[PDB]
């Protein structure tokens, strides 16, 4: 039987929304991965819910597929399900009508039975009250059973990145990002969201909602317009894969009906504004269709062994590819033999001096179970029976574990690596396909889902490696994984799969040797700088940059995690204050700006005091300082260590323990940036003294405890300011004595000099 | 027990008839050793050949009242009739040779036989033929004893006994002699003393014009009006006229007498008076199958030891290629209409080379057309032969759209597999040069595609129309001037409408219009145009068609408000496939609903489903209706050996479709035991439960599912081993 190729859903802000089939009192489970010690991970507690179709105001039917909206470049926080009665049920998760929420808690749009509107936010069951609800199963495929759900992305532009590869000349790796343009079919910036579901019966639907209103709409067809309506409900399609293809507004549907036992091909025709001339009238788009082609199954092989179709995918082909017409890969199985062959067509126009062109065929040595088609990866993977996966690339259906033997090394680009799968990272002895509900490749392909019969818990499995004692080969390892991050900042995704795949590997690394395995972290993150075009040694314009990037919120989080099982290790302390630090920097510079607006307002809004609108508004005034103050303890609180340290490390130079110190000072933008705040510290105050709080002086106290608290502090802050603009200038005279480049990561992320600069470490 | 007996029996009669095992010598041996195989104990009675004469009547008159009464509840169009024939013919046709050379000639039985049916079957017939249509309507039964008054088996005072208290029918009148008597030219009934004589005499003077243009009876040819007068031969001499076209038939294969061939083939395609139904109800399809394939893929040695030197050589060449031609037309309508698969025949035989034979890939591509020519097809790899095919086009084309001529060098130097493709592909450039308007000029075109139906270029027609319909959908939906249009339907009338046609293509052109006329007809309805469905109609009037809706072929005027369905089966919202396979849940689990015993809408249903999810979608909902509900027919919920017999239903229903003949069922226990053998039976149950019960073992060695749910799937498994070891197949 064929596996549940929609039953669980990976939303791209890390929740896993998944079909529930075993609890009497839900149908539908959320939970994320969450870490338990800094070290191993855990999945988070189940938080299950009950849908049926009457929430609006009692028996709740079975869930036949979820679909999270991580299409393209939508947000990825509307959820809509769609359950075994045909009711397509929308779930909005992280808003609530009040207010704003987490992303763990749910709220309703709209149900579909007709449509309406009813905005109520869903409670879990655990916490909800015992109701009289039942497992009722609907195990009849009805008419308006979806088939396939397809979701409608918006006008914006996705930048991602295609491959990469080893350029000799220089010794390292260089990739190229390219910017893809949207293909298919978009809605425009004024309907709040379009999707698109195709029911078994052949019945179209279109559900849409205008960004300036709260009612809904719905459009519905047919496929077959036929004038008798006795063959209009006798389209049973068995499969119906909706491929969107470079023709304007356009949507290959592609069927294959059993009642005429061809693979018939359809067009989808929409036109989103039907008066241009006419903006302010929003107008309902209207839908079109146009048949084009039927063909039928090739019954036998070349040397005279009958096939059967077994599935029948179609990959969502863009533009980029030599050759956008959408590979259908009808499978056949030779009967009684291991093999199996994938033939593969290609639709493109009759041309004059439509017809499907079939280029090639491909024996696979073991039968596919299940078939999933990766997101913005270009990557068909064969689940086949023994467990074993072989992803095949798109572009020339070359394994991808097995690239890197069969690559023709020499040429101009050498080494062409698209994920860590190519470097040969294989996944174990996965569990049989018979006690698996349902599996999914992990985004990144570092990991596989597998949800178990007797498993109240979802599992999870790892890629291996079998050569870990060959040391020659960490180069290319640590560049393939720094690859395989790049493309997942692109796509927005978490990407917290590949995060453990690479702990492990580094974890058999330190268990036989503790030295070889820090520099790997070193060789891994430096490939990512290359990698984004950021370079730690640059001059100083682009090192603001840097800090205001979102990137540091993540890839200093790979260390903090890659590095913890180190005790007594330097290497995610030094990651973490930096991080923290930036977190003291949206403090004070977070409400600096904030506070520098503030100063206008009172000028011009002094014409009306007696006002209620002004009380409020001053009360509020004197109200956020005070907040900052149990900011300003840590801030103090945290410069004293490094001071204290100071002292300690006199005396006894020798101490390894300790070198977190020298990292602190060296880090460029960190001296800058203490600069930065204390001279908004310094603005602040100066401009507090010249515009003090006069009408209430019982509110002076917030703005008299900030000066109170920097003259009381221990250590002067103007001798501690020029503590570090001199470090500045002396590590830059080093830069221009001698080139390096290394200095600069070594001050950043590694701290610690390189004992080459030994007699650098003794100024300090 | 009787009434497992008695469902047994039905779907095992109703089984052997749909697998044409009628002629099978061991009907009665299977028959006689159903009570046997179905009482698992031993069960030694000594059944007298009048006990069993008489379970076959009233087992064959109950079946038949089944299925003529589960009828209303079906949709008023989805209409299949094969089936219906198939009945009539076996119940019309064997039963009176059973009893003849099965019975002891006792008048006594057959009436107790006859007597002791219920009314309720006579009631229904009578209604339904009166909500059909006082006028004469005749019952199965009449025609049941006219049958044995023929052979000598009863008196003519027997008739008097089972017919209406007031009406009578007259003894002298009633044929009682079984020699075959046809009217002459001039009105005297001559004896046909001889059959394969008067075949061959009559075939030898035979005329192909005189098939489809003799519409009426008095026909000189005494064949041509045997065939409209097919209805009311003797019951034993058509099993001697079935028996005389295969002896015949073989011979000129052996031989290769190609006259004969060719008209032999004309007879059967067209199917007057249900003609062919019969000849597959007496001759088992595979063997004539396996015949007319040899033909087919052994001509290729027979044209290296002919040379065109002689002036009967194109008396030849049309000979050959009219042979050839007209045996392509028998194979694809016994495929579409008859349902029999060509890819069967080769698996069975191993004489027939899979990987080399041209008709089997023919077939399945039947609807599409390469967009490039090749002239081999196994050797693409090869440059030499591409030269020479784009020669080939240029060279044909100049030829007949220029040169106003087909020279006898062009046909001499190629061999009819490539004019099967090459005429397809011409008219395609040309038909859509036209539509796009590269082409302007009509009147060179009509003249043009006069030259299609010649003699030596019959065979490019048969892939000519089955394109016809994708080329018009997309002209349906798509936007074309009538003045286009009117130009699309002038090169098509060519066709359609010839202006002459020679004597040996005029019964040809109508042949290939009525295969996939159908289709045909509802596109252009959808829409000069009145000529083409007039055309249409009128090849379509000739001969009966299976499984039509007859309100379609003649909507002209009539407007009943119903929408028509051109297919087997049609599905409504009011009926949806949910109500029906509810029926099919309260039939599956408490035999409720009226669809059962209907292998015709129940084996389309299982395909449009997929056994798959027709298994699926059962087998896991029986629990519910059994933890609930319990086991119908006991009022006791004790015992699991009440609910034993209920899973008997089911899967005894499942064997036959996946058994088909008798010596299939001793090697499918051997598949079961453990690659010839699930190659013909892809969609088979069988190879389902087999393929999962391997894996599933493999996962015990690995230990990811608990020994209980293996336990529980074995117990399908073995089960469905255990009937079928039991029961002869």
């Amino acid at each position: 039987m064929m596996l549940g190729e929609h039953l669980m859903s990976w939303s791209k802000t890390g929740i896993i929304a998944y079909s529930d089939s075993q609890s009497s009192n839900a149908n539908i489970c959320l939970t994320f991965l969450e870490s338990i010690n800094g070290i191993n991970w855990r999945f988070h507690t189940p938080q299950k819910y009950v849908l049926h179709p009457q929430l609006h105001e009692q028996f709740f039917y079975n869930i036949s597929s979820i679909h999270w909206n991580n299409w393209f470049s939508l947000p990825g926080d509307m959820l809509a399900v769609c359950d075994e009665l045909g009711n397509m049920t929308m779930l909005i998760t992280g808003q609530r009508p009040d207010r704003a929420t987490t992303y763990e808690k749910l709220t309703m749009v709209f149900q579909d039975n007709k449509i309406y509107n009813h905005v109520m936010p869903l409670k879990p069951v655990d916490k909800l009250k015992p109701m009289n609800i039942e497992r009722k199963q609907t195990r009849k495929e009805y008419n308006t059973s979806i088939l396939e759900f397809r979701w409608l992305t918006s006008s914006k532009s996705v930048i991602v990145s295609q491959f990469c590869a080893f350029d000799s000349s220089s010794n390292t790796y260089r990739s190229r990002a390219q910017q893809v343009p949207p293909y298919g079919v978009y809605h425009p910036p004024f309907i709040k969201y379009a999707c698109l579901a195709i029911r078994k019966n052949g019945q179209i639907d279109f559900w849409y909602q205008f960004s300036n209103s709260k009612d809904h709409k719905k459009i519905t067809l047919q496929l077959l317009d036929t004038s008798n309506q006795r063959f209009k409900d006798l389209q049973w399609l068995e499969f119906a894969r909706i491929t969107p293809m470079n023709d304007d507004q356009c949507m290959l549907i592609t069927t294959y009906s059993k009642l005429s036992k061809n693979i018939s091909f359809y067009k989808l025709h929409v036109n989103w504004n039907l008066n241009a001339t006419k903006p302010n009238v929003l107008n309902d788009p209207s839908l079109k269709i146009q048949f084009i082609l039927s063909t039928t199954l090739d019954p036998t092989d070349d040397e005279g062994h009958v096939l059967k179709l077994e599935n029948l995918h179609v990959v969502s082909k863009s533009s980029i590819e030599k050759d956008p017409s959408p590979e259908i890969l009808v499978l056949y199985n030779v009967c009684d033999t291991s093999k199996s062959l994938v033939k593969r067509y290609r639709l493109a126009p009759t041309q004059l001096s439509y017809n499907l062109r079939r280029h090639s065929d491909i024996v696979l040595d073991k039968k596919v179970t299940l078939i999933t088609s990766e997101m913005f990866d270009a990557f068909v993977s064969f689940y086949f029976e023994d467990g074993t996966i072989e992803s095949y690339n798109q572009n020339d259906w070359k394994l991808e574990t097995e690239r890197l033997i069969s690559q023709s090394q020499l040429g101009k680009f050498k080494n062409i690596i698209a994920s860590p799968l190519s470097a040969g990272f294989n996944y174990g002895k996965l569990p049989l396909p018979p006690s698996v509900e349902w599996m999914k490749v992990s985004p990144s392909m570092c990991g596989v889902i597998v949800k178990q019969y007797n498993k109240k818990w979802p599992q999870f499995y790892a890629a291996v490696q079998k050569n870990y004692a060959d040391p020659e080969k960490d180069s290319i390892n640590a560049t393939a994984l720094a690859f395989g991050y790049v493309k997942s900042l692109h796509k927005q995704i978490s990407a917290e799969d590949l995060t453990i795949a690479a702990k492990t590997h580094i974890l058999r690394i330190s268990f036989l040797d503790r030295k070889r395995a820090k520099e790997f972290i070193t060789t891994l993150l430096k490939s990512l700088y290359s990698f984004f075009n950021i370079s730690p040694d640059a001059p100083k314009e682009i090192m603001d940059k840097i800090i205001t990037s979102r990137p540091l919120q993540k890839i200093m989080l790979l260390q903090l995690e890659l590095g913890s099982c180190f005790s007594q290790e330097n290497i995610e302390e030094m990651a973490r204050v930096i991080l923290y630090l930036k977190n003291v920097l949206f403090a004070f510079n977070g409400v600096a700006r904030n506070f520098h607006f503030a100063i206008e307002q009172i000028s011009n809004n002094s014409n009306q005091q007696q006002n209620p609108k002004l009380f409020q508004t001053i009360f509020s005034k004197q109200d956020l300082i005070h907040s900052l103050i149990p900011v300003a303890k840590w801030f103090v609180k945290f410069i004293t260590y490094l001071t204290q340290e100071i002292l300690i490390l006199i005396n006894d130079p020798t101490n390894k323990e300790y070198t977190l110190v020298h990292g602190i000072f060296g880090a460029k933008m960190s001296r800058t940036l203490i600069l930065s705040i204390l001279n908004e510290i310094k603005k602040v105050t100066q401009i507090v003294a010249k515009f003090p709080e006069t009408s209430y002086p019982i509110l002076n106290e917030s703005s008299t405890f900030l000066k109170l608290v920097l003259s009381e502090s221990p250590v002067d802050f103007e001798k501690f300011e020029t503590f570090l603009v001199d470090v500045n200038n002396k590590f830059i005279a080093l830069c221009e004595q001698q080139p390096s480049q290394e200095r600069e990561f070594s001050l950043l992320v590694k701290a610690e000099i390189p004992p080459e600069y030994a007699k650098v470490g003794d100024f300090l | 027990d009787m009434k497992l007996l008695r469902y047994y029996k039905n779907i095992w009669l109703n089984n052997k008839i749909i697998n044409w095992e009628i002629s099978n010598p061991d009907f009665l041996s299977k028959y006689s050793a159903i009570t046997s195989s179905i009482f698992q104990e031993s069960f030694n009675s000594v059944q007298n050949l009048d006990q069993l004469l008489t379970d076959l009547i009233e087992t064959s008159f109950t079946c038949f009242a089944q299925f003529v009464s589960n009828k209303q509840y079906h949709q008023a169009n989805s209409n299949l009739t094969l089936l219906e024939r198939k009945w009539v013919i076996f119940i019309t046709k064997h039963l009176p040779l059973l009893i003849l050379e099965n019975s002891s000639r006792s008048p006594r039985v057959v009436t107790n036989a006859l007597d002791n049916i219920d009314e309720k079957v006579v009631k229904a017939i009578r209604i339904y033929f009166t909500e059909k249509d006082p006028s004469t309507s005749l019952d199965i039964r009449h025609d049941f004893i006219k049958g044995l008054i023929m052979l000598n088996l009863q008196p003519a005072s027997v008739i008097n006994n089972y017919l209406r208290e007031d009406q009578m029918i007259d003894t002298s009148i009633l044929p009682t002699r079984d020699d075959l008597f046809v009217r002459n030219l001039q009105g005297i009934q001559e004896v046909v003393h001889n059959t394969n004589s008067f075949i061959i005499s009559s075939l030898d003077t035979l005329e192909l014009e005189s098939i489809t243009e003799s519409i009426t009876h008095d026909s000189s040819n005494g064949l041509f009006q045997v065939l409209h007068n097919f209805e009311s031969v003797a019951p034993t001499k058509q099993r001697e006229i079935v028996k005389a076209f295969l002896s015949i038939f073989e011979d000129a294969i052996k031989e290769l007498n190609y006259n004969r061939i060719a008209k032999i083939c004309a007879l059967l395609f067209f199917n007057f008076s249900h003609s062919l139904t019969t000849i597959l109800s007496f001759s088992s399809p595979a063997a004539l199958m396996k015949t007319l394939i040899k033909f087919v893929d052994l001509s290729r040695n027979g044209r290296n030891g002919s040379n065109g030197n002689d002036e009967s050589s194109e008396y030849e060449t049309i000979n050959i290629s009219l042979s050839f031609s007209w045996a392509i037309l028998l194979i694809i309508n016994l495929t579409q209409t008859y349902g029999i698969s060509v890819v069967d025949v080769a698996l069975k035989y191993p004489e027939l080379s899979i990987k080399n034979s041209f008709i089997i890939n023919f077939i399945s591509n039947l609807p599409n057309v390469s967009d490039k020519y090749y002239l081999e097809e196994s050797n693409v790899n090869d440059s030499d032969m591409l030269t020479k095919s784009h020669n080939t086009v240029q060279s044909w084309l100049c030829d007949l759209f220029v040169n106003g001529s087909i020279t006898d060098q062009l046909i001499q130097n190629i061999e009819t597999r490539q004019l099967a493709n090459l005429i397809p592909f011409i008219v395609k450039q040309v038909l859509l040069s036209v539509e796009i308007g590269v082409l302007t000029d009509i009147s060179s075109l009509i003249g043009g595609f006069e030259y299609f139906l010649q003699p030596l270029l019959l065979v490019g027609l048969i892939k000519t129309f089955y394109w016809l319909e994708q080329f018009l959908s997309c002209v349906k939906n798509d936007t074309i001037s009538e003045d286009i249009l009117q130009g699309i339907f002038n090169l098509l009338n060519t066709l359609f409408n010839p202006v002459t046609l020679n004597e040996d293509s005029k019964a040809f052109h109508t042949a290939v219009l009525r295969l996939n006329a159908i289709p045909l007809l509802k596109v252009l309805r959808k829409f000069n145009l009145e000529p083409l469905i007039a055309k249409l109609v009128a090849v379509l009037n000739v001969s009966p068609v299976y499984d039509v809706d007859p309100r379609i072929i003649n909507s002209e005027n009539d407007y009943s408000r119903k929408q028509l369905g051109y297919g087997k089966f049609l599905i409504l919202n009011e009926n949806p496939i949910n109500k029906i396979m509810t029926n099919q849940i309260n039939s599956f689990w408490s035999l409720h609903s009226s669809t059962y015993y209907n292998l015709d809408y129940l084996f389309e249903l299982i395909e449009l489903v997929t056994p798959k999810s027709f298994l699926f979608d059962v087998l896991k909902t029986l629990e519910y209706k059994l933890a609930t509900y319990g086991v119908p027919g006991s009022e006791n919920k004790r015992g699991s050996l009440d609910s034993e017999h209920v899973f008997d239903y089911f899967f005894y229903f499942l064997v036959l479709y996946d058994v088909k003949t008798a010596e299939e069922a001793s090697q499918l226990i051997e598949y079961m035991e453990n690659n010839k053998i699930s190659i013909l039976k892809r969609h088979s149950f069988a190879v389902l439960l087999h393929e999962r019960k391997l894996l599933n073992d493999l996962a015990l060695e690995n230990g990811e599912i608990t020994k209980t749910e293996n336990e529980k799937f074995i117990s399908y498994h073995d089960k469905y081993l255990c009937m079928l070891k039991t029961c002869v197949f």
